[PDB]
């Protein structure tokens, strides 16, 4: 079939090195024109690199010297060589096909990411957060923690309805903070007890919290 | 390089009507240019190439048009598969490179719905780390465009939150806010009342929800 | 004799880049020092020889390259160099002896709606030898599937036409070229 499975991706620290695997199926790479494509958490589409069927390699400014395109005929594979990463490396690398005039960039990988980061695996930090004076509200607060992701569950998942769980944000302190939060009727409030379910695979972290007002 | 320029940034259709997205480049790329269409946590898929011609499988509903420096996508009649986000791509420079659009996301269009504002102030567990963590929470709002100030003794809080916004929800159709105010509990004192103004197109009057330190 | 270097450069029509002309001219005598002086040329650039002394130096055969690129690809034609045109059209050698002229033919080349005549050569096994010439228009079987000379999904037509309209980039706009080397 015509596939572009990808491989490669993972954790870096700034300045190391990491090599991505973009395995061909029906596409063969040593004749065509394979590049690669990286795209910056919630950024537009960059193009890193390019290789030629007759060898050719060419670089965009901002990974030149650092990046290293190849590739091998005998597993059909597109590679690409990431030589001293920084902070503006982190982004979702794709490969893929291009034909210019004769069909644009049509097939693509499915995409490998990449991190480029200085942090051990830290457990999360689960804080309430309790209702004030038509309905109320209340939450969970996860943070401080590394890397991606946490799984965040209201009464072991019995309470669908009304939950909202933010994306993780990445302060400046390296590590990662979510919110968690879920409206309920101001009535149900003693009665109905309210425990997040908080789970960090990467750092083996399970913690229950309750909430409940002060 | 050839700057892509995509308008508009958000496009708020209902299904079956018609959705029309601009790229302009800011130099002539005669009709070296193609559309992508991505939806979330999934790779870019070619519709348009030539500007004009249509991918293969690509459905009859979406057809391209422009040349040299103004393009155009048209859906004719949307469908609920087809709300995602729109690039744009000119490959005049494709003898290296080539430069894509910002992008253009695609919704679905509901009513204009007011947010729920929440204010938490940073429990006591957290107080005896070192570090306050005041919480704001808007809630089932839309349109997304809606502005968080945080007034600390009605001073305005530049540089210190973080703001976090939700998909569409599945049912209704909205967003929900979490601006996250973070600072060290020795600056947590030195102030009394901490509050959350919100600006929003479905409320007449900016809307605050407040609380002073130990009441 | 002298050299008949007005059949060249000022000739009326020029060859596409992927069929690149060859004039193989006889032993002759030019002054070489005129054509460098000539504001006609926006482009001329001698490699292993000063363009002011090539009238003191003799040669069995000079050879008239002569093409029509775009703008952007006319830094391609010089040694070491790599590209659309430098790899799949046209290859100049790492130690090359001769010189490479170049001027702005939009006056000429360029049609209102687009002159498609001048094509280049896009898809390509392998980089070109230096002088080597590629005329094939075999359909490019890009992937497993043969094309039976077919056009269609990995089977693409190997040439391009250039899109030449006055109102181009200067990098797009055609650009004449001819190249001479010396042989002794
Ligand atoms: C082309 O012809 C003009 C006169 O028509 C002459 O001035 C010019 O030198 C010629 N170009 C060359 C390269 O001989």
């Amino acid at each position: 079939q015509v596939q572009l499975q990808q491989s490669g991706g993972g954790l870096v620290q700034p300045g190391g090195s990491l090599r991505l695997s973009c395995a061909a199926s029906g596409i063969t790479v040593s004749v065509n024109y394979m590049s690669w494509v990286r795209q910056a958490p919630g950024k537009g589409l960059e193009w890193v690199s390019l290789i030629f069927a007759g060898g050719s390699t060419f670089y965009a400014d901002s990974v030149k010297g650092r990046f290293t395109i190849s590739r091998d005929n005998s597993k059909n594979t597109l590679f690409l060589h990431m030589n001293s990463l920084r902070l503006e490396d982190t982004a979702v690398y794709y490969c893929a096909r291009d034909l210019g005039p004769v069909g644009a960039t049509d097939y693509w990988g499915q995409g490998t990411l990449v991190t480029v980061s200085s942090a051990s695996t830290k457990g999360p930090s689960v804080f309430p957060l309790a209702p004030s004076s038509g309905t109320a509200a209340l939450g969970c607060l996860v943070k401080d923690y590394f890397p991606e992701p946490v799984t965040v569950s209201w009464n072991s998942g019995a309470l669908t309805s009304g939950v909202h769980t933010f994306p993780a944000v990445l302060q400046s302190s390296g590590l990662y903070s979510l919110s968690s939060v879920v409206t309920v009727p101001s009535s149900s409030l003693g009665t109905q007890t309210y425990i997040c379910n908080v789970n960090h695979k990467p750092s083996n972290t399970k913690v229950d919290k309750r909430v409940e007002p002060k | 390089d050839i700057v892509m320029t995509q308008t508009p940034a958000t496009l708020s259709v209902s299904p079956g009507e018609r959705a029309t997205l601009s790229c302009r480049a800011s130099q002539s790329v005669s009709s070296n240019l193609a559309w992508y269409q991505q939806k979330p946590g999934q790779a870019p898929r070619l519709l348009i190439y030539g500007a004009s011609t249509r991918a293969t499988g690509i459905p009859a509903r979406f057809s391209g048009s422009g040349s040299e420096t103004e393009f155009t996508l048209t859906i004719s009649s949307l469908q609920s598969e087809d709300f995602a986000l729109y690039y744009c791509q000119q490959y005049h420079t494709w003898p290296p490179m080539y430069t894509f659009g910002q992008g253009t996301k695609v919704e679905i269009k509901r009513t204009v719905a007011a947010p729920s504002v929440f204010i938490f102030p940073p429990s006591d567990e957290q107080l005896k780390s070192g570090t306050a963590s005041v919480v704001c929470l808007l809630n089932n709002f839309y349109p997304r465009e809606a502005k968080v100030q945080w007034k600390v003794d009605n001073a305005l809080q530049s540089g210190n939150s973080q703001e976090s916004v939700t998909e569409q929800d599945s049912k209704d159709s909205t967003y929900s806010l979490s601006s996250t105010l973070t600072l060290s509990k020795a600056d947590y004192e030195k102030h009394k009342v901490y509050a959350c103004e919100v600006t929003h197109q479905g409320l007449s009057s900016p809307v605050t929800k407040s609380f002073n330190r130990g009441e | 004799n002298l050299c008949p270097f007005g059949e060249v450069f000022n000739a009326t029509r020029f060859a596409s880049v992927y069929a690149w002309n060859r004039k193989r001219i006889s032993n002759c005598v030019a002054d070489y020092s005129v054509l460098y002086n000539s504001a006609s040329f926006s482009t001329f650039k001698c490699y292993g020889v000063s363009p002011t002394k090539l009238n003191d130096l003799c040669f069995t055969n000079v050879y008239a390259d002569s093409f029509v690129i775009r703008g952007d690809e006319v830094r391609q034609i010089a040694p070491g160099q790599t590209g659309k045109i430098a790899d799949y059209n046209y290859k100049l050698p790492d130690d090359f002896t001769g010189c490479v002229i170049a001027w702005n033919s939009n006056n000429l080349d360029s049609k209102v709606g687009g002159n498609y005549n001048y094509r280049y050569r896009l898809f390509r096994k392998s980089n070109l030898k230096p002088f080597e010439r590629d005329i094939s228009t075999e359909i490019y079987q890009a992937g497993s599937k043969p094309c039976n000379g077919v056009e269609g999904f990995n089977c693409y037509f190997p040439l391009q036409s250039y899109g030449f309209q006055p109102t181009n980039g200067v990098g797009y706009q055609p650009y004449r070229v001819v190249v001479l080397s010396f042989e002794l």
